[PDB]
């Protein structure tokens, strides 16, 4: 069947279109849709989707929601994808996991707009677009392809630019050397506490996050002779046994 | 010695059955020694009539060759009562359960009265025999046709130890009475007197059969027939002396029978030649002899496993052929001689026969070694080998035990036709120095294929396949026609183990030259002729040898013994062999100046490109840096000989091709903190080596690439250089901070993602750490294991057309093929590529998961780990996976010395994939066991196997990869690809992706992407399996059996969807290989479903 | 080393007079010695025993672990000119002509003309 | 039928993520009485899942706590409740100890573990005061769930003490007191009376407690508080819904009354 509309827990199937190929004559790229929030700014007024398609970034979504505003004239403008990690590359941060710069879902893509009325209006187009797309596949709403894919990733094989990447390594160090400066003169001279006290630091130490994880990360000599009464236990054991 | 017992113990009670089975056989044997005793006898009779008295009936008598002509007849037959004597193996009961069956020694001795003072000459004692054994089975045979029990029982004639001279009685069965449920056969034999002669008459150094040359095998066949009773009254009393004869004998039964050394004969073209029973009576004489001082060796008092290793290390160290042999007296001290026979010997001064003569000089020197190899696996303590010690039929696939085997296929005809059919002597005195055609054939064929190779030879087996020792009772002999003959041997199979340092030299260093021309120059001028010669070395000394034109698709040891067999033996007698000439050049033919003239074991093209290394490496030493170069060190396949192609310069497309060589910089403090910062100091480093490798050296080139095999870390950057000698190169920098800062990660990530960042740093330490150690041994254990470098070519070669380079990594692959090299317990090291090939697919079938770690001490022959080591990789291994269940990600267990982990290679690949490894290694020697090694059986192994699994899809580049990877295709035109291989690195640098093959980087996002729900291999040496044009490549893959059904969906399912029902999905096939050819249109062009 | 060639590697070290020193002395303290000493023997055998003997020329040509102890061994004391200066074998495993061979490039003997 | 344990196995081989099932064979060695080997089946399912499947790690955290609740040792109960703390979300997996231990009925140490988890995390969670509040209103301890209250308030801001009192007012409404509820809840009526759900869920509350006089004063002031053009008409929807399901045409009256004056 294609004639179903909304599935159980509120999802809205929201299907595509496939080119020309070699092999087949179809016309269908599943994907669900839900409307959700948390309290931070990047997740605000934001859509769920499952079932992505490989690699339909940014502008991809722009192109089908421009199709979309052709369509049912809604209002539409589309900023990033949060959480595109579809491959398997970005799940943990190595960076902010040993460092100090930039400190601190399953194959989703989280995409927010610009207005509470914008996603409400989109989603009660996208609802009307999966009951379309129940009802005919023909007249049907469809997200073009101009590929990025293409641009980017069939030719990974390639030289990369010298000048891109030496000002990439110029930036990079320029801001980093003066971030790791700061942090050492910082915790060099950190002498007050509230309290009176004065914090030891060590010679050359370049972080209080450094010398506050290690300090997390590290978390006598008696006589069996010499008094009366433990000579009086010992002859006692000798006595006895 | 603590669990050894026990397994001695237990090897017992895997037969002991000793007690149930034998009396009902030992009763039929009761029967049949009272009507032997009931047996009504004869007197003299003539030649001149039993003949017609046999000719009447359907009875036959068999004959040593030839019949006797009645103008000799002088001699008086008999047909007594024989005393019967019912001795030797099942009398001892040493019993061993076979599918062939074991047989009780049975002799019908010969009474006094039918024997003379000259019984030992001219065969007429033996003609006797003959009819004496026709006649008395004739009324055996008559007594059990009146006795009405002929229904399940039957009687065959047969040779007794397949030779001629003595054919004897095989009592067997067939299908309330029948016996069918133990040893299928007894043996009856016809024996003489014990005291009849003097040694002078009886020695192997006399003669009086006509024209003295040494009658061998006449008078230790006769006088084994005439004294054996010494050795039973000796056996007997060794058994009152000591109780472990019996399980020392079943001990070397099932030794000698899992080493082919059955009690046949080595003299007649097969293995074996060396006996049980001889092993009882050599071990017997050295319970009291074998010391210089003629000392008792083993003493009768410990127990079986000791007086085994005794015997095995004497008939191991100490020399019985060459240099010195025991006599012995059975009826006194028994004293070891310095000077040898020339011939497998040892000594009786009671009996005066010599009991190695049924073996020759070569089934002697490989028992020799075979015990001098045994002797080093049992004296070792590191690890316990009596599994692979008494455990491994390596007699059931012959081509296992031997490098390599060649057939002799020769229609030489009659015994009369002999003359113009074979190149070699006829007459009396040869057939008294021998026995028979086919005896002397196999003799001659040692003689020549030993001086025809020398030592470029470890040992020398020869064995006559066709051969049929079961003659009925009705016909007078074996009297088949062999295919071309009328002997018994369909063909005749050579085969060698050889040694692989000179294997393939391609002249070969005779005598030298002198005015006075020598015996053996003459030797080696007869035995040449028209291909010797007398050249010039270098180094000023002239010597006879032969220059030999060699090949790659052959080793010139097959056109040597080809024309040293086309020279003696027969000029029609056709060599065939083609396994060697199939899957020698499975190799891919390297496109080098005459790289098919050339052979396999020439590394040549890795050398040129260490030599370019060389060059690029002063380059990179003598410039200058803010902090200069510590140690900079290749640790490429090619740097360790296991590239599957040679590496021709200017061969983009090759995914080879990119050696990787790491570099370490000095010990600076400077580095920075967090990984992201030192990995683009690492590419600020590499950014000034290449703008100095421009700056000064312009004839070399360089371009960066990012990588992403360590995960996490977009920005690890690596330079290629690309050089004008025509390789490449990938540099990788390795600092001191990296392992400190992975370990840094490890400890303080949040305590969910451990294992995950464990797996990063598994394979940081694969590919930058231990790889460096990885490379080193195995580029220094190269050279003592010559073959290593073919066998590893080919494995990869093999794996990739059985679909799993995808997945599976090089040091698996390398460590797999090291374990034979380096475990010889059950053969040889392997001095074949088709020996080691099949030696690696013999072992990866036996191979087990939850019981077999794979523990390798990577050392040449004669450091290793040690047992405090050895030890604690068990202890790594048993609590590794008890905590583990089966594997459901841990599949392969592999250690060495180079890591204790032994997760460092395996961690990674599937289950579907290991599992159909390991599957498909089992459907490969089952086909070699059961189909036989055949050509066609080699191209059906080397079928790709699709054995088509939810999709195959078809790419197509459109450019096929033959001349831009560097493999000429057996074209026959040189030109035509010299033309075509682009020997020139492009002007423009973005064309590479273009003339390189991008089906591995698709096949490996596609893989990560859909990690969960499908695996997907494919083939990525597109050039050695893409077709003949080298065009196609496939992407292939199981779905996991949660996803076989629908399931219901959920929010993290991580699928794509056909959402069909409201609740459970399926994965949409359509839209999967949609996105698919979306993702190659440009390359897929097939797809094939079901 | 990695191979089983055993080698009497040695080192030798000088004390460095520190910049703006004033004192003639330079004289370290008998208990640095034996750190100095330990620290070498400890990285030096680490240099041995991660390599081979051809791996071992190669980096003792270019003169590398004497900037090695002196990167590693700068922390405890300011360390004048380092060298190495002696290397004896002791043992040799065996001939291996394939891996000589190997170290140098191949080679197969082979015909000059009879002529008679 | 699943009833060998390789059968098992190869159940958990073919799905490794499926918690119900691993569970399940856990309780099957269980059923065969081994305490110790089903921790060491419960580590191998800690060590063989995929860790971002976090609901079914949730599930073997039921697992843990329900095999270290009803079999095992309170010293090795704490030791994998501080293992389950030091791995995954804490808070969820105290409220859902305390969910197995009012399930189990234990509640001497129980009360004095929730003084003790209020007192670590209960300023700023609310589900802990559900919890506590329920089970002491259940086991007739209306004094101590009336001077929670004071802690309540000490602990939590002004951003929670509406919404921790209208729990404390729902909870006693329901199997309480009802004059105790009201005068907590008449003190935000008199802060805020303009808030609507609140209102809403107030009136409903006094319905399914079956007060009639008390929700006829409710819905018959709520009119003369304030109230706009939805919430009339909503209220009314509620009103004359819950009272049909005479004092019907006096509403619809006013019904029509207010959308003129």
């Amino acid at each position: 069947i294609e004639d179903i509309s909304a599935m159980k827990n509120g999802f809205i199937v929201v299907p595509f279109k496939l080119p020309d190929h070699k092999a087949l004559p179809a016309s269908l790229h599943f994907m669900f849709a839900k409307r959700h929030q948390s309290s931070n700014s990047n997740e605000s007024d934001c859509l769920f989707l499952v079932n992505l398609p490989l690699l339909s970034n940014i502008e991809h979504m722009k192109k089908f929601v421009g199709q979309l505003c052709g369509k049912y004239d809604t209002v539409s403008h589309v900023e990033e994808l949060l959480y595109n990690d579809e491959f398997g590359l970005h799940e943990v941060d190595l960076s902010a996991l040993t460092s100090d710069l930039m400190s601190s879902p399953r194959n989703t893509a989280l995409l927010k707009f610009v207005d509470a009325a914008s996603i409400n209006n989109c989603w009660n187009a996208l609802k009307k677009y999966s009951n379309l797309h129940a009802k005919h596949p023909n007249e049907l709403f469809e997200w073009t392809y101009t590929t990025p894919s293409f641009t980017t990733f069939v030719n990974f094989y390639k030289p990369l630019d010298i000048d891109y990447l030496k000002e990439d390594i110029h930036t990079h160090m320029a801001i980093f050397e003066q971030r790791e400066a700061q942090a050492q003169e910082d915790v060099q001279s950190s002498i007050v506490d509230e309290d009176g006290f004065t914090l030891v630091v060590g010679k050359n130490t370049k972080s209080l996050n450094s010398i506050r994880k290690k300090i997390l990360n590290k978390n006598k000599k008696a006589k069996k002779d010499f008094y009366r009464f433990q000579v009086r236990e010992r002859k006692k054991q000798e006595i006895n046994q | 010695s603590n669990i050894f017992k026990l397994q001695i113990d237990e090897l017992l009670e895997q037969v002991k059955l000793k007690q149930k089975h034998v009396l009902k056989v030992e009763k039929f044997l009761h029967k049949l020694y009272d009507i032997l005793q009931e047996i009504p006898d004869w007197e003299e009779k003539s030649l001149a009539e039993v003949d017609s008295f046999f000719k009447n009936k359907i009875v036959s008598v068999p004959f040593v060759d030839p019949k006797p002509i009645p103008q000799n007849t002088n001699y008086k037959f008999n047909y007594k009562k024989p005393d019967i004597s019912l001795i030797g193996s099942f009398a001892l009961k040493a019993g061993i359960y076979q599918p062939n069956g074991s047989s009780i020694d049975t002799l019908l001795t010969m009474p006094k009265e039918l024997f003379e003072k000259k019984d030992f000459l001219n065969f007429r004692c033996l003609h006797k025999r003959s009819v004496y054994l026709a006649y008395l089975t004739h009324h055996l045979l008559i007594l059990l046709k009146k006795d009405k029990l002929d229904s399940f029982l039957q009687l065959e004639y047969s040779y007794f130890d397949n030779d001629p001279l003595l054919p004897i009685l095989r009592i067997s069965c067939s299908k309330d009475y029948n016996f069918y449920k133990t040893r299928f056969s007894i043996n009856l034999l016809i024996g003489f007197p014990y005291k009849v002669f003097e040694p002078k008459k009886l020695l192997p150094n006399r003669n009086c059969i006509r024209i003295l040359p040494a009658t061998p095998l006449y008078n230790f066949s006769v006088l084994s027939s005439s004294t054996h009773e010494n050795y039973l009254k000796y056996l007997y009393k060794t058994k009152k002396q000591t109780e472990s004869f019996v399980e020392a004998t079943v001990l070397g039964r099932l030794w000698l029978q899992q080493r082919g050394f059955s009690s046949n004969m080595s003299h007649s073209g097969s293995l074996g030649g060396f006996g049980t029973f001889e092993f009882t009576i050599l071990m017997a004489a050295l319970l009291n002899g074998g010391g210089i001082n003629s000392n008792k060796i083993l003493l009768h008092g410990f127990s079986s496993y000791q007086l085994f290793k005794g015997v095995i290390k004497y008939l191991a160290t100490m020399d019985l052929c060459h240099d010195g042999h025991l006599q012995f007296h059975s009826n006194p001290a028994s004293k070891y001689i310095d000077e040898g026979f020339q011939t497998p010997t040892l000594f009786d001064k009671s009996t005066k026969v010599n009991i190695l003569t049924k073996m020759t000089v070569s089934s002697y020197q490989i028992l020799k070694e075979y015990a001098g190899e045994t002797l080093r696996m049992l004296n070792n303590v590191v690890q316990d080998q009596f599994s692979n010690i008494f455990l491994t039929n390596i007699s059931r696939f012959d081509n296992l035990k031997y490098d390599l085997c060649y057939d002799v296929q020769l229609p030489l005809g009659k015994y009369n036709n002999l003359e113009t059919s074979l190149a070699a002597t006829f007459g009396s005195m040869e057939r008294v120095k021998f026995i028979t055609l086919e005896n002397f054939l196999a003799h001659k064929i040692t003689n020549v294929a030993r001086y025809a190779l020398g030592d470029r030879i470890k040992y020398i087996q020869i064995e006559m396949v066709g051969q049929k020792s079961d003659f009925p009772i009705t016909k007078r002999k074996v009297y088949s026609n062999t295919g071309g003959n009328h002997f018994n041997f369909d063909f005749v199979r050579v085969k060698l183990i050889v040694n692989p340092s000179e294997c393939d030299k391609l002249v070969t260093k005779g005598p030298a030259h002198s005015e006075t021309m020598s015996t053996e120059a003459a030797v080696f001028k007869n035995f040449w002729g028209i291909k010797s010669s007398l050249r010039r070395f270098k180094d000023g000394s002239i010597t006879h040898c032969c220059v030999w034109s060699t090949s790659s698709s052959e080793p010139i040891i097959s056109s040597i013994v080809n024309f040293a067999l086309q020279k003696h033996v027969s000029k029609k007698a056709q060599i065939s062999n083609e396994t060697i000439k199939k899957f020698h050049n499975f190799l891919p033919l390297p496109n080098l100046p005459s790289s098919a003239k050339t052979s396999v074991l020439n590394l040549s093209s890795f050398f040129n490109l260490k030599k370019s290394f060389d060059d690029l490496y002063k380059i990179i030493f003598q410039m200058k840096l803010p902090l200069s170069v510590k140690s900079i060190l290749p640790v490429g396949s090619a740097f360790r000989y296991t590239s599957l192609c040679q590496p021709v310069p200017f061969a983009y497309s090759d995914p080879d091709f990119f050696q990787d060589v790491i570099l370490e910089f000095e010990t600076s403090p400077k580095w920075p903190d967090e990984i992201t910062s030192l990995e683009k100091a690492k590419t600020a480093f590499l950014l000034k080596i290449q703008e100095e490798l421009s700056a000064n050296s312009s004839t070399y080139r360089s371009f960066f690439s990012r990588d992403e095999s360590i995960p996490y870390n977009l920005e690890i950057v690596t330079l290629n250089i690309l050089t004008p000698e025509g390789y490449g190169f990938k540099f990788r920098v390795l600092t001191e901070r990296d392992e400190i800062l992975y370990l840094r990660a490890i400890a303080n990530a949040r305590n969910e993602l451990k294992p995950e960042l464990e797996a990063t740093f598994l394979k940081f330490t694969a590919k930058y750490l231990a790889s460096v150690r990885h490379t080193r041994t195995l580029e220094n254990i190269s050279h003592s294991y010559q073959f290593y470098s073919p066998v590893v070519r080919l494995f990869k070669r093999w794996l990739d057309t059985h679909l799993l380079l995808g997945h599976i990594t090089d040091e698996l692959a390398e460590l797999i093929a090291i374990k034979p090299f380096v475990d010889p317990a059950p053969y040889f090291i392997p001095g074949s590529l088709e020996n080691g090939f099949l030696k690696v697919l013999k072992f990866i079938s036996q191979w087990n998961w939850k019981d077999d770690p794979l523990i390798l001490d990577l050392v040449k022959p004669e450091e290793r780990l040690t047992l405090a080591q050895y030890k604690g990789i068990q202890m790594n291994f048993t609590n590794l996976r008890n905590s583990d269940p089966n594997g459901t990600h841990l599949q392969f267990f592999v250690a060495s010395k180079n890591d204790p982990s032994g997760i460092l290679y395996s961690s990674g690949i599937p289950l579907p994939i290991a599992t159909r490894l390991t599957a498909l290694a089992k459907v490969a020697v089952n086909l070699l066991q059961t189909h036989g090694l055949n050509q066609q059986t080699i191209n059906l192994l080397f079928t790709p196997g699709l054995k088509d699994y939810d999709f195959v899809v078809d790419l197509r580049t459109p450019i096929g990869l033959k001349s831009s990877c560097g493999i000429l295709s057996a074209t026959e035109f040189k030109n035509i690809t010299n033309d075509q291989a682009p020997s020139n690195f492009p002007e423009n640098l973005n064309d590479l992706s273009e003339k390189m093959d991008p089906t591995y980087q698709l096949v490996k996002y596609l893989n990560l992407k859909y990690k969960n729900s499908l695996i997907l291999s494919s083939r990525k040496y597109i050039g050695v399996n893409g077709g003949e044009k080298g065009d196609k490549n496939v992407i292939t893959g199981l779905i996991k059996p949660l996803f076989k059904g629908a399931h219901k969906f959920r929010v993290n399912l991580d699928c794509n969807v056909k959402p069909v029902d409201d609740e459970n999905v399926i994965l949409n096939k359509e839209a999967i290989f949609h996105e698919i050819a979306a993702f190659g249109n440009d390359m897929v062009i097939n797809f094939e479903t079901d | 080393t990695s191979d089983d060639y055993v080698l009497r590697i040695f080192a030798i070290a000088f004390t460095r007079k520190q910049a703006n020193q004033v004192k003639r002395h330079s004289y370290a303290q008998s208990s640095h010695i034996r750190a100095i000493r330990k620290v070498i023997s400890e990285i030096l055998t680490k240099e041995v025993q991660g390599s081979t003997l051809a791996q071992l020329t190669s980096k003792l040509i270019p003169e590398v672990i004497n900037k090695e102890i002196e990167n590693a061994t700068k922390d405890i004391f300011p360390l004048q000119n380092i060298h190495v200066r002696k290397v004896k074998l002791l043992k040799q495993p065996k001939f291996d002509v394939g891996a000589l061979m190997a170290l140098h490039g191949e080679g197969s003997g082979e015909e000059k003309g009879k002529k008679v | 039928a699943p009833e060998s344990v390789a059968d098992f196995e190869r159940l958990l081989i073919g799905n490794p993520n499926s918690s119900v099932v691993w569970m399940n064979y856990m309780a099957f060695q269980l059923q065969l009485s081994e305490i110790e080997k089903a921790r060491e089946l419960a580590e191998r399912a800690l060590k063989t899942i995929n860790f971002r499947e976090e609901a079914e790690k949730l599930n073997i955290w039921i697992a843990m706590l329900n095999l270290e609740n009803t079999f095992g040792t309170e010293e090795t109960l704490e030791e994998v409740f501080s293992r389950a703390c030091q791995y995954m979300d804490s808070y969820t997996i105290h409220t859902k100890l305390l969910g197995i231990y009012e399930i189990s009925e234990k509640f001497d140490k129980a009360a004095e573990l929730f003084k003790a988890t209020a007192k670590k995390f209960g300023g700023e969670k609310v589900s802990i005061w559900v919890s506590w509040g329920d089970f002491l209103i259940s086991h007739n301890e209306e004094q101590e769930a009336r001077t929670i209250l004071g802690n309540a308030l000490k602990a939590l801001p002004k951003r929670n003490h509406i919404e921790v009192v209208r729990k404390f007012a729902q909870l006693e409404f329901a199997k309480g007191d009802p004059e105790r509820g009201r005068s907590l809840f008449e003190g935000l009526v008199a802060d805020a009376p303009k808030r609507i759900d609140l209102w809403n869920v107030y009136v409903d509350q006094e319905v399914k407690a079956k007060d009639k006089k008390k929700v006829e004063d409710l819905f018959e002031r709520i009119i003369t508080k304030k109230i706009t053009r939805k919430q009339a008409k909503f209220f009314f929807n509620k009103w004359l819904q819950f009272e049909e399901s005479k004092t019907i045409e006096y509403v619809k009256a006013k019904a029509t009354e207010y959308v003129a004056s």
